């Protein structure tokens, strides 16, 4: 029962320094190891470095002029920073407990083993874009009901922002059934947009006071939308 | 790749069967085989041998297993045997035979330690030409013989080069698996125990009680420094550090690492030099250490 | 580089072959990758499946050499189809610091899904803003190509049309959405607007107009 | 070239075959069949004894 959560700030301007933080809860960080991989659209996933327990590091021989790692003793947190980032740094990015690995194929006393890696254990993982675009809050717009029975369809609409990602919640998380947020989609005018509908019964229709919370980090704004029946 | 190499790969431009042509081939070689033509140092090699004499290349069909031969004296001679389990190097054998061929004795080709041969009977043998003067050498014979297990894990490969009209060359081929180097096993329970009966007999000559230690080789080069020989065509040279590295007064079995090469100049000739080809496959051969040939320090003590 | 496919038949077994073969002994993981989600190793140690784990999956176990790395699915099924990664640890190579190149693993056989389309009109807020979007939501539909093609009344708008690619959800179905933006006066102005999604040679059209 | 060497033969050398007696040594001889129809092997009635072919 290990989780781990990273929290990294999304948006970074071009050419400056990418920092994130692993936080852990499952086990103390001193007896594991923890690796960060980044994922980009376009690209396989790539491994750029681990962090010993103590905690020395190793990475990856590409990046590893413009990263640094470190690992905090009275925090189970695994920090990560990246200096002179670009348009190819951005991807999504994953901190992972490593384990220790000891293939031996020969003799022992002559060297003849070496030592492999293993992830085990995965966090959900932030994404980060780096662009010089600004940011941008969304303009949340509710989507009303059609009005055979008794299935009846509404929904929310968020406009354009930047940038992703965009987290909805309906009743501030109380209903899960027929929630189904469909993926954004990017406009020439460089801002995404996604939607966000709920399947409930016609009936039900009358009254529930059902309300979408959207909200986007990037742009510091949590809004809440209710949605009803319009003549 | 490796990080922080015995063996090395070369590329090199050889001749081919017609005059005019030739070709560029690659062969593996053994670090022992080969010095840099710079030492500045760039990193051009060469063989070892091109500098002092020149090489030839053992036919792949004669084989170097030593078998049992029997030298026999003419019409009109014989040879007589001395049949005293005790008998010591020289001095008057009270039981004595003649018979016209001795018995079945393998040239086994050994250096620091005797392989193959005959075990003494009743206590182990002690036999010097001169016990007090160091320079002389000590031959010792087992009576109960030690298991050595020496290896090759090496996977590797013949290369069958043609480098003239019905000349061929047999060069090594990139090994196939992983990179393990030669080495020998031998028993320390054995060992510990052959070597305790030694020092027994070695007190009769030196005082009933005396400081008994074992040191590794600390004269010459290449072949006395190491414990040199044959295996199934390739030429083993271990450090035999690991077995005299004890001092003697009043199943976990030792490994010794073995190095390997394919030029050699064995019985001291100059002039001559042989290139064992490489044998396909890996390399295993049990032997028995029968006997050693050991050699005291000197000094003023 | 970039991904290598793989094509399985739904419910036959697959063997996925790895790249960068090995050199000596060697220790492979196999790692399961789903597009934005956490990868999820199968394979640690070559015959080493973590507690979780279906037992279907398997890899070789190198117990004499000139055996090759495969990773191995039983009873391939929708949630297999995915990227596969083999992590290469061999004795002779130095530390292996990228994983293998992808190979895409794609199911056969999988049970077409008619798409569910809802087609929404622009919310009065959003009139009030002097802007009006279109948003026709198709969800459930398999296999995830969809063409979409607007028309008013009759004619094809053509202009403003701005559709997501498919991308699958939990249910391994496709999910996609396309945005109409308009001006208010252009919604009034005609009689009612209709949204066409073409799945397969099926094709369903929703229509909504203004109040 | 592909197979084996290849050396000239010595121009002064004769490839002529010239009669040659194959001879035993003292203590040995050669016995010499003088049957006319003697066929492969058999007992052969008529025999004598020489020193050379
Ligand atoms: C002369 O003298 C020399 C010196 O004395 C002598 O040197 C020896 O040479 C031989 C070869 O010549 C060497 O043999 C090899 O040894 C390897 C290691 O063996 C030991 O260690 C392993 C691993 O131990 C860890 O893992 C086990 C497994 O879970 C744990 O239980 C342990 O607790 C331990 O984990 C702790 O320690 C780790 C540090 O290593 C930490 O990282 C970890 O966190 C923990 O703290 C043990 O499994 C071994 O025990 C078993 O095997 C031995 C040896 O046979 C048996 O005696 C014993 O009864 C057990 O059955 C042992 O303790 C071997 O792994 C190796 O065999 C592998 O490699 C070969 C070739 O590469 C393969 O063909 C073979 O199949 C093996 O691969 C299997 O395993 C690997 C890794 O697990 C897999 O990746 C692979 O797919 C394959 O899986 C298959 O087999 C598995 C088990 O075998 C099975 O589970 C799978 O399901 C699948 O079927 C090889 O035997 C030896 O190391 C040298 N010794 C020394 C001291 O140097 C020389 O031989 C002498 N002889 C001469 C000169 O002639
Ligand atoms: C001190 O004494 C110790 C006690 O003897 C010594 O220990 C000896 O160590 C040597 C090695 O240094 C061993 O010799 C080698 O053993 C190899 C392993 O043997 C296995 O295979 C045997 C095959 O079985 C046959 O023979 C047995 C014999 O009884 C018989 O019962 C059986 O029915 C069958 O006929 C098996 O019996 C064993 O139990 C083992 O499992 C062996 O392979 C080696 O043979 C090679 O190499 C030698 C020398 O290089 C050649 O003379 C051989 O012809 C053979 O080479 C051919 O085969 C190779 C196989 O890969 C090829 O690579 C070669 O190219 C070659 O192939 C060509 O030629 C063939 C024949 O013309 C053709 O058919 C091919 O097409 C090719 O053209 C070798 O014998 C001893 O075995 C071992 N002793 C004992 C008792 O085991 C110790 O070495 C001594 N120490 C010192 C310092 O001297
Ligand atoms: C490696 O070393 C071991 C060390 O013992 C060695 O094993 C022994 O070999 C000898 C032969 O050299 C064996 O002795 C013979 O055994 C046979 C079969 O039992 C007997 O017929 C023989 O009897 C006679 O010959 C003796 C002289 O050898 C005479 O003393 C006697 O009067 C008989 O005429 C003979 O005893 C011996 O049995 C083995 N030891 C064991 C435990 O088996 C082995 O041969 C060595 N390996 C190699 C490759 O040389
Ligand atoms: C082997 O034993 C013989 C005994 O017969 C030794 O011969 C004697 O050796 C001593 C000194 O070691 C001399 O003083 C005697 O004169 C020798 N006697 C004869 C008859 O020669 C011989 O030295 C022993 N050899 C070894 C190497 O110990
Ligand atoms: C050494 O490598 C050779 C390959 O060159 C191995 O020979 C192969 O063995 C396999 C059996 O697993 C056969 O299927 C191949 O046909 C063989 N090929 C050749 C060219 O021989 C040999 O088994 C290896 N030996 C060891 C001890 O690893
Ligand atoms: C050298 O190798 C031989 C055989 O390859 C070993 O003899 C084996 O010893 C074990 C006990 O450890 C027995 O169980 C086997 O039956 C033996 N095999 C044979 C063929 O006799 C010997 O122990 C090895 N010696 C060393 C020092 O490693
Ligand atoms: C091999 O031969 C070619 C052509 O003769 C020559 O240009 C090249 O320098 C040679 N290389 C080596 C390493 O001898
Ligand atoms: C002998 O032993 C010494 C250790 O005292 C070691 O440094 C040296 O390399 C050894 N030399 C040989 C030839 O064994
Ligand atoms: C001799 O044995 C000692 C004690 O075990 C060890 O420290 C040393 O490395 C050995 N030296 C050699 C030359 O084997």
């Amino acid at each position: 029962q290990v989780q781990l959560q990273e929290s990294g700030p999304g948006l970074v301007k071009p050419s400056e320094t990418l920092s994130l933080t692993c936080s852990v809860s499952g086990a103390s960080i001193s007896d594991h190891y923890w690796s960060w991989i980044r994922q980009s659209p376009g690209k396989g996933l790539e491994w750029i470095g681990y962090v010993y327990d103590s905690g020395d590091t190793n990475y990856n021989p590409s990046l590893k002029s413009r990263v640094n790692l470190s690992l905090d003793t009275s925090k189970n947190q695994v920090s990560l920073s990246l200096t002179a980032v670009t348009a190819a740094d951005s991807a999504i990015y994953y901190c992972a407990r490593t384990q220790h690995g000891r293939r031996i194929y020969g003799i022992v006393a002559f060297r003849e083993w070496f030592t492999y890696f293993y992830m085990d254990v995965w966090g959900q993982g932030t994404p980060v874009t780096v662009s010089s675009a600004s940011t941008k809050g969304p303009s949340v717009f509710p989507l009303a009901p059609s009005s055979s029975g008794g299935t009846a369809a509404l929904g929310c609409l968020v406009k354009d922002y930047f940038p992703e990602p965009v987290t909805v919640s309906w009743n501030s998380g109380a209903l899960t059934s027929g929630v189904h947020t469909f993926p954004a989609v990017l406009q020439s005018s460089g801002l995404y947009s996604l939607s966000s509908v709920v399947t409930v019964p016609s009936s039900s229709l009358g009254t529930q006071t059902y309300i979408c919370n959207v909200n986007h980090k990037p742009s510091n704004t949590k809004v809440d939308k209710k949605v009803e029946p319009k003549s | 790749a490796i990080t922080d190499g015995e063996l090395k790969n070369c590329s090199f431009n050889m001749t081919t069967e017609l005059r005019d042509k030739r070709q560029k081939v690659h062969a593996l070689f053994y670090k022992l085989d080969i010095v840099p033509i710079n030492e500045n140092q760039n990193t051009s090699y060469r063989l070892i041998n091109c500098n002092t004499a020149a090489i030839t290349q053992a036919c792949p069909k004669v084989s170097f297993e030593p078998i049992p031969i029997h030298y026999c004296a003419p019409a009109g001679f014989a040879i007589l045997k001395c049949k005293d389990k005790k008998f010591n190097g020289t001095g008057p054998c009270p039981s004595v035979s003649t018979v016209q061929c001795t018995h079945g004795i393998k040239p086994v080709v050994s250096t620091q330690l005797l392989l193959n041969g005959s075990l003494a009977e009743e206590e182990v043998m002690i036999r010097s030409e001169d016990i007090r003067n160091n320079a002389k050498n000590i031959l010792v014979q087992f009576n109960t013989p030690v298991q050595i297990n020496c290896t090759r894990p090496n996977n590797n490969t013949r290369k069958s080069i043609r480098i003239g009209p019905g000349q061929w060359f047999y060069a090594t081929g990139d090994i196939i698996g992983d990179i393990r180097q030669a080495h020998c096993n031998v028993s320390k329970a054995t060992w510990n125990e052959t070597l305790g009966k030694v020092v027994k007999q070695l007190r009769k000559h030196f005082g009933n009680n005396t400081i008994i230690r074992f040191a590794n080789s600390s004269g010459g080069d290449l072949e006395v420094t190491t414990h040199s020989f044959n295996c199934g065509g390739e030429f083993f040279y271990c450090d035999t550090s690991g077995l005299f590295n004890s001092t003697w007064i009043s199943n976990d079995s030792i490994t010794l690492p073995c190095r390997i090469k394919q030029i050699i100049n064995m019985w001291q000739r100059i002039g001559q030099a042989m290139y064992a080809p490489p044998i396909q496959g890996v390399i295993r051969c049990v032997s028995n250490i029968t006997g050693l040939i050991l050699t005291r320090d000197g000094g003023s003590t | 580089s970039y991904v290598r496919p793989l094509s399985v038949a739904l419910g036959e077994t697959a063997s996925i072959s790895c790249g960068r073969q090995a050199l000596g002994s060697r220790a492979v993981q196999w790692y399961q990758h789903r597009p934005g989600q956490a990868p999820i190793l199968l394979i640690y140690n070559n015959q080493d499946r973590p507690s979780g784990i279906p037992e279907r999956f398997s890899g070789t176990p190198d117990i004499n050499f000139g055996t090759r790395a495969t990773l191995t699915i039983s009873g391939v099924e929708a949630g297999d189809e995915a990227d596969y990664y083999c992590h290469m640890w061999d004795s002779r190579s130095g530390f292996s610091w990228s994983f293998g190149g992808a190979t895409r693993l794609t199911v056969l056989g999988q049970p077409k899904a008619a798409p569910s389309v809802t087609l929404f009109p622009p919310s009065s807020e959003e009139l009030q803003a002097n802007k009006a979007t279109l948003v026709c939501l198709i969800s459930d539909f398999y296999p995830g190509a969809v063409t979409v093609a607007w028309k008013a009344d009759s004619s094809p708008v053509k202009a403003g049309v701005e559709t997501t690619t498919p991308s699958k959800q939990s249910n391994n179905k496709y999910a996609a959405s396309s945005y109409l933006s308009l001006t208010p006066e252009q919604w009034k102005s005609h009689k009612s607007y209709s949204c066409q999604v073409t799945h397969e040679g099926s094709t369903v059209e929703k229509t909504v107009a203004p109040t």
